[PDB]
RNA sequence: CGCGACCUCAGAUCAGACGUGGCGACCCGCUGAAUUUAAGCAUAUUAGUCAGCGGAGGAAAAGAAACUAACCAGGAUUCCCUCAGUAACGGCGAGUGAACAGGGAAGAGCCCAGCGCCGAAUCCCCGCCCCGCGGGGCGCGGGACAUGUGGCGUACGGAAGACCCGCUCCCCGGCGCCGCUCGUGGGGGGCCCAAGUCCUUCUGAUCGAGGCCCAGCCCGUGGACGGUGUGAGGCCGGUAGCGGCCCCCGGCGCGCGCCCGGGUCUUCCCGGAGUCGGGUUGCUUGGGAAUGCAGCCCAAAGCGGGUGGUAAACUCCAUCUAAGGCUAAAUACCGGCACGAGACCGAUAGUCAACAAGUACCGUAAGGGAAAGUUGAAAAGAACUUUGAAGAGAGAGUUCAAGAGGGCGUGAAACCGUUAAGAGGUAAACGGGUGGGGUCCGCGCAGUCCGCCCGGAGGAUUCAACCCGGCGGCGGGUCCGGCCGUGUCGGCGGCCCGGCGGAUCUUUCCCGCCCCCGGGGUCGGCGGGGGACCGUCCCCCGGACCGGCGACCGGCCGCCGC
RNA sequence: CGGCUACCCACCCGACCCGUCUUGAAACACGGACCAAGGAGUCUAACACGUGCGCGAGUCGGGGGCUCGCACGAAAGCCGCCGUGGCGCAAUGAAGGUGAAGGCCGGCGCGCUCGCCGGCCGAGGUGGGAUCCCGAGGCCUCUCCAGUCCGCCGAGGGGCACCACCGGCCCGUCUCGCCCGCCGCGCCGGGGAGGUGGAGCACGAGCGCACGUGUUAGGACCCGAAAGAUGGUGAACUAUG
RNA sequence: UAUAGGGGCGAAAGACUAAUCGAACCAUCUAGUAGCUGGUUCCCUCCGAAGUUUCCCUCAGGAUAGCUGGCGCUCUCGCCC
RNA sequence: GAGCCUUGAAGCCUAGGGCGCGGGCCCGGGUGGAGCCGCCGCAGGUGCAGAUCUUGGUGGUAGUAGCAAAUAUUCAAACGAGAACUUUGAAGGCCGAAGUGGAGAAGGGUUCCAUGUGAACAGCAGUUGAACAUGGGUCAGUCGGUCCUGAGAGAUGGGCG
RNA sequence: CGACUCUUAGCGGUGGAUCACUCGGCUCGUGCGUCGAUGAAGAACGCAGCUAGCUGCGAGAAUUAAUGUGAAUUGCAGGACACAUUGAUCAUCGACACUUCGAACGCACUUGCGGCCCCGGGUUCCUCCCGGGGCUACGCCUGUCUGAGCGUCGCUU
């Protein structure tokens, strides 16, 4: 059955895959129907903006993508109560709410409390009796628009340090070399081991 | 060119409703045009024939100043007879020859308050 | 197929019963049981390769050999020994490509249609659509197809006002627009060189979504005009010039045949 | 002994109401092989599929973590691309085979048992009144459930009780009418543009060139079908934010019923058990010192329990809070009701079935399962005469056609009958070479060649030879009058009355900010805006090159019809 | 009159009935009475090679989104602060991990089988190697003279691709020895000289699409079995109560 | 009327079980696999074999090498060596 | 391709003319009556002499074998165009009461009866029939089922699953 | 000379191949989500003037009523031919009706045998008297009625 110098082959087809053959015939028709959901929603729910709630500045958990930025899904309830605002009360302004994302870092706290004071500053409601809470006349003759596109925010903000102009400097380029990196590597594989021989070293007197 | 995509192009489905359509739908399919003087006297391009419509025929074996009166229409064979086109049999007895009603032009049509109504509709419609 | 002639419960004979090896349908009374069942040389019979759903059906071009293919046919159409040897009727009309006012743009009867394309002369090409819309040669017939109505000038335009209305049903006319530039429209048949009409802000609209080639295109993100291989290539001209004559050995044009 | 109450129960053809069964393409729960591969065959693969059984809905399931991860952390379920034919499993053979990220569609969150507080403030039923249309739902009086625990307040994201603070004044369930709505809300009925004209073929025309210098008419309608053939106009049909009527669904605006949330402080409460887990045994997984499920046994804890991918002990840390429940969206659909399209098939193909097809017929039964389309434009389907008893036939007639005569379009081969030609002891047939005969083809068979030049014979013509008159084309010089192509400077001029991009700048520019002593400190740091500089387009004069497909005028030689 | 020809016949010579298993078929080897229709290397996924095109250290929108509702529109056009992602640009190790630049000149330490400082060049050398460059020389109807003119070459040189060899660098192991630094002076790290294993580097050639061949798995060029499993139907024949 | 398929029943022949019994019939898995028979569809041109080495539970088979075809690339000749 | 045509397309036949080496093709002549082809690209369910090939049709055999299990028919007349066979008269036979007789159960379903036809059926034939077409025919307190249990089959209570 | 046999051609004969056509399949996509105890799917039987099948119906049986359209269905006689009355056919169907078996339901089913309640005539009334109408299957939920205990307890003999 093999021949000459090719690679060794083993396709996954032993199964009886023909009966199940899901041939995207309806890609198109799927678009159109999205479309049409998309057109549809945006027409009889609101004049509320498309992809509707806010979502959070957010670091994605690896060693590989959390140089980069994303938007989360929830303004997590203790950045919310430094905004000052209650829960439901936010979820119908237009605020996300996700009750279990924590805040490890005060950076990523102010950064979402910055936030949510943007959009509290683009916010404009329209309450249904005309008795003014929190409104005024005519503002920007309805706002210019109705509805926005892909988040009110752009909620990528790719944030670009730049540190152009700086003069070479003193002995920390003589300091920072390889030998720094190999030797935290061996205290991190030594660290353990040197406290046991301390503790033997004090126990034996 | 078509636009409406609820109704069909396809020839085997026109064919299939066209033979086996009803007789009120066979009604507006055997429809018939009219003479110069009566439709510039009743403002309407077509009518649908009936029993007793007076009939020139312009085309087939038989055409021109031979205005007849209908005895007969069957649906069923998309064929009306007129009273003044014949033919012989073997046998010395006469026969209507089958004439389609699109081969037809009406030079006096049957005066009736329904088909006033109808000619008034047309009329309006047409504008 | 997806449901074959394998709906016939069937089997073989074998060694006595001496017809054939084929399997057979077993029954009685009805003629057919005893005759040959699923199988390629057999009445009735499961064909051979029953053609599946999952044929690699539609093919995914490169984005810059698509624009490469609108750029070399709209670069064709301007050539008129290119248009006249595919067809079109280019005896009477005006300087290539075409390029008619803003106004056209905004026409609601095709009465104005069919006289702007007698005052440019494409009603010549209109005339030889009209002259051939004869029936499908073939089978082509039942599924719908039977007309063979050539194609005729093709306008470009933007700005959707009407034109549309007022050439929608002209025979051979093809409906175009520059924000969408087809390939199945504009080089029909794999052959270049279709009689187009464009307009002010067409003409003027090209220069803006594809660049010279010192400027990209404004409108496209990455987009550039392609490496032309031959920049002078009057090929007579070349083996003409001086330059090159002055380097020749000697005309030759002796025969030397062969000697008895 | 009898009477009564509660708890366990039985009866009824008690009043009211509910499940059975079918389809089952998609979905859920169980269990469930082997052919095949491994070239042999047991493990493995086939396959946690085929068959079998039980259920419901237009979707089902799942779904608010006893989660992923281990760093600058994320955060319900589903679906797609990647992850990836990878980690891993495997007589480590054949082969099998995930997951976390990450990018997108979708986005909606919640409730209950416990804990206490409310004199059960709660629900089911019966009878009459208040009620409106097409019909059943709030309020009055007594019969039951429920204190072995209805309902409100409560949900792990904390909650509740009492003071202080400035405040908030409210919802959803009806009812007639008025203007709507993105296809101009749902479907159904009925209608709407324009040659049938002159000529000629044809049985018939929808065939054939033309309808005045405005292209004969209409076009937001030249898709398709039927009509005696090949029609945009002859016919319903096709386009149109086209019109007129009826039926239904929605959000505005007069009655009826309910209507204290936020921040600080104090006090109190703070959780699902034969369940997790351990041993052992089967199935499954990629899951290996055992991923999940299940049988038996042992069977808890409260600074607790689970997870942390190598079993176990000690220690530290991260994350979640299981043994209770609901929830639309993206997703699937070969069943069904209508629906539109096709680089598909053409009566031995395509579904078994284009047709009185799951029909005829076969087998006791489970079940198996066909063959079979076409006259003509219209039957106008052959009147009548004649032979035979009729079947059939000869005349006659219809039709363009009986050479279309009731399984009737076209009508080949195998095979048969007759006629014409030829031949026949080595079975017939074949290849090379001729000969004879026959059908047929091209032509006139003692008579068939053309195109040019020149010397001879009559005739009618007008240009050509040279010039005047005329427009159009070729060619090149002054590159003359001026547009433009290639690189170069300049007005930095359109930099504020300009476009594109720069992890190159301007902390003596502005705004929103942090820090130190309402003000001051560039004293240091974050985001946005203004503009300084770098590589290409927009005008100009001054200039080099080709005047190159970039072309007009002025002039010249040499063309050209009239 | 001429005529080859899918017409017929006669004559001379040669000539066993096709297809395939086979070393060997006309075979007393098998299939074939005749004729009409159907009938057998297809499609998907993956790989490898060759070719064609686009872009090119990049390449690719197949996943979605954007356009006004269109018959062809289930097409096509665009995204770019949608490049997430696949392949390639880095390999070697089981792994912790590590990870491809050297050469020349001057001075300094005993130029010491030995390191430092300053400057310069830069992917090394050798033998072949298409091509290309300089050029002695001589050749054009009567003389001194010249420029393009007719017109090649002895010899020399820089050397594409590629081949062969030497040398160098990187990774894991093996042998020998010395030196250097301290966010802390330790069973801490790093460096030198040699021969080995690698699918490496030693100026990269890939990505996407299409076509052709070959292989694999899927019914896999067509037809074919004795057999196995699952679920149902029969004691009207027969066997026994 | 009862016994129904690895089951029934058998004065025992493995006989009978709907013309089939040393394991019935119908449908499905299933187009089961076959190193094994038979077949595999137009023309022209060019090149053109082997029945051999080694290995295999290998001996009617396959792998590898050999024989062969196709696609090219690097060069060399045309002017006493 | 301003392609071909109802003044005749595809298809089929041809002792006709020709081309190409060959796959095949073009023209002429005869039926036919509505669709067809050429070039350039594209995609195939794309070419048959075989496979005890599948379906359908047709020859040699071939007017051949065969219309032979059960003793047997013969004359006249009649309806009828038509008689070895239909009907009747007569004669001779067979079945011979364990029947070739008269009626039943299972099974068949109109086959029972009358009239008319004889292309179709009956292995020749028909004027005949169980063929065809039309019209008729089955009358129950006291015949049987219905009632009863037999071998046995069976649901609830219960158990298993 | 004829008969028989072979090869062509013309004509004729079962044969229906090729060509042409399609009220047919196949594939793909969209829209909606729909059976039944108020009798589902399926089956049996019956229904037309001449009516075997398919199709359509259920003793109101080739359809009834209503709405819309507007002079027919048709092979044949007839029938409504009326429209200054109501009106044939066709489609829609929203109102009535829907034999028997069938989850099938009073029992197993042989169209047999019952049991209650009511109404009409038969001796004017039950007493196993004819016809018609309603009910009479299993399991289970909530509530009502009845009673079983040496299950527990109160009061009394
Ligand atoms: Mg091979
Ligand atoms: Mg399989
Ligand atoms: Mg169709
Ligand atoms: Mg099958
Ligand atoms: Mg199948
Ligand atoms: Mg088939
Ligand atoms: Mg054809
Ligand atoms: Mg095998
Ligand atoms: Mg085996
Ligand atoms: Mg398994
Ligand atoms: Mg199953
Ligand atoms: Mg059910
Ligand atoms: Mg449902
Ligand atoms: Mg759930
Ligand atoms: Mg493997
Ligand atoms: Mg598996
Ligand atoms: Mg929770
Ligand atoms: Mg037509
Ligand atoms: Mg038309
Ligand atoms: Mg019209
Ligand atoms: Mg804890
Ligand atoms: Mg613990
Ligand atoms: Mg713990
Ligand atoms: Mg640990
Ligand atoms: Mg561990
Ligand atoms: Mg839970
Ligand atoms: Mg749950
Ligand atoms: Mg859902
Ligand atoms: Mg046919
Ligand atoms: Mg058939
Ligand atoms: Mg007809
Ligand atoms: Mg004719
Ligand atoms: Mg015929
Ligand atoms: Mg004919
Ligand atoms: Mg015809
Ligand atoms: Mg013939
Ligand atoms: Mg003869
Ligand atoms: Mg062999
Ligand atoms: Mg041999
Ligand atoms: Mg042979
Ligand atoms: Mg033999
Ligand atoms: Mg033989
Ligand atoms: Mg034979
Ligand atoms: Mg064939
Ligand atoms: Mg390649
Ligand atoms: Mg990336
Ligand atoms: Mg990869
Ligand atoms: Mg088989
Ligand atoms: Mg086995
Ligand atoms: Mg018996
Ligand atoms: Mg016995
Ligand atoms: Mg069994
Ligand atoms: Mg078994
Ligand atoms: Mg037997
Ligand atoms: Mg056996
Ligand atoms: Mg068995
Ligand atoms: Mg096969
Ligand atoms: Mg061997
Ligand atoms: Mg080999
Ligand atoms: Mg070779
Ligand atoms: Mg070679
Ligand atoms: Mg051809
Ligand atoms: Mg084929
Ligand atoms: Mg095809
Ligand atoms: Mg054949
Ligand atoms: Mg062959
Ligand atoms: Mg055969
Ligand atoms: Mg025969
Ligand atoms: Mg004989
Ligand atoms: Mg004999
Ligand atoms: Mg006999
Ligand atoms: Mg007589
Ligand atoms: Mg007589
Ligand atoms: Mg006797
Ligand atoms: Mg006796
Ligand atoms: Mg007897
Ligand atoms: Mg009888
Ligand atoms: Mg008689
Ligand atoms: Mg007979
Ligand atoms: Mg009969
Ligand atoms: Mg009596
Ligand atoms: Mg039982
Ligand atoms: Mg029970
Ligand atoms: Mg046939
Ligand atoms: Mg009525
Ligand atoms: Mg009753």
């Amino acid at each position: 059955a093999p021949s000459r110098n090719g690679m060794v082959l083993k396709p996954h087809f032993h199964k009886d895959w023909q009966r199940r053959v899901a041939t995207w015939f309806n890609q198109p028709a799927r678009k159109i129907r999205r479309r049409k959901a998309r057109q549809a929603k945006a027409r009889r729910i609101a004049p509320r903006p498309a992809s509707g709630p806010i979502r959070p500045i957010v670091r994605c958990p690896t060693v590989r993508y959390h140089t980069k930025v994303r938007a989360g899904r929830g303004f997590s309830l203790e950045e919310l109560r430094v905004a000052g605002i209650h829960k439901k009360v936010a979820r119908t302004i237009g605020i996300s709410v996700d009750p279990r994302r924590r805040n490890k870092s005060t950076e990523s706290l102010q950064a979402n409390v910055q936030r949510l004071k943007e959009y509290r500053s683009k916010l404009i409601l329209f309450p249904r009796k005309p008795s003014a809470p929190k409104k005024g006349d005519s503002s920007a003759e309805e706002l210019k628009l109705a509805t926005q596109l892909t988040g009110p925010v752009m909620p990528v903000r790719n944030v670009y340090k730049k540190e152009k102009a700086r003069v070479i400097t003193e002995e920390e380029k003589n300091f920072k070399a390889f030998a720094s990196l190999r030797m935290a590597r061996a205290n991190a594989r030594l660290f353990g081991i040197r406290a046991k021989r301390a503790k033997e070293a004090a126990e034996q007197d | 060119m078509k636009f409406n995509p609820f109704v069909t192009s396809d020839r085997s489905k026109n064919r299939k409703r066209h033979f086996n359509a009803p007789s009120h739908i066979r009604r507006k399919i055997m429809s018939s045009p009219l003479s110069k003087e009566l439709r510039q006297k009743y403002n309407v391009r077509s009518m649908p024939i009936r029993k007793d419509d007076e009939v020139q025929v312009v085309r087939g074996h038989y055409k021109g100043q031979q205005i007849g009166k209908v005895v007969q229409v069957y649906r069923k064979k998309y064929v009306i007879y007129i009273e003044r086109v014949q033919r012989e049999k073997a046998n010395g007895t006469t026969v209507h020859v089958g004439i389609h009603p699109s081969k037809v032009v009406i030079t006096r049509l049957k005066l009736d308050k329904d088909r006033k109504k109808i000619l008034e509709r047309k009329a309006k419609s047409r504008q | 197929s997806e449901l074959a002639g394998h709906q016939t419960s069937a089997e073989s004979w074998g060694t006595g019963r001496a017809v054939a090896r084929i399997p057979r349908v077993r029954g009685g009374g009805t003629h057919r049981s005893g005759q040959g069942a699923f199988g390629n040389m057999c009445r009735g019979g499961r064909m051979f390769a029953p053609t599946k759903t999952w044929r690699r059906w539609h093919r995914r071009v490169n984005t810059t050999q698509k624009r490469y293919a609108i750029c070399s046919a709209l670069a064709a159409s301007a050539l008129p020994a290119l248009v006249m040897s595919k067809g079109h009727r280019i005896e009477e009309v005006p300087e290539l490509p075409l390029v008619v006012e803003d106004k056209v743009e905004g026409y609601k009867k095709t009465k104005e249609a069919v006289l702007l394309l007698k005052k440019l002369k494409a009603w010549n090409d209109i005339k030889k659509v009209y002259a051939s819309q004869r029936m499908r040669a073939g089978k082509g017939k039942m599924r719908n197809r039977r007309r063979i109505q050539r194609r005729g000038p093709c306008i470009i335009y933007n700005e959707d006002n009407g034109i549309i209305k007022a050439f929608r049903n002209i025979p051979g006319i093809t409906l175009l627009n520059v924000s969408k530039l087809n390939i199945l429209k504009l080089a029909p048949g794999g052959h270049v060189g279709r009689f187009c009409i464009w307009t002010e802000s067409a003409f003027r609209k090209l220069d803006e979504l594809y660049g010279t080639w010192r400027k990209a295109a404004s409108l496209k993100s990455n987009y550039n005009l392609p490496m032309h291989k031959m920049i002078n290539t009057d090929l007579s001209r070349i083996l003409k010039s001086p330059e090159i004559q002055r380097a020749l050995r000697a005309p030759r044009k002796k025969i030397h045949r062969r000697v008895l």
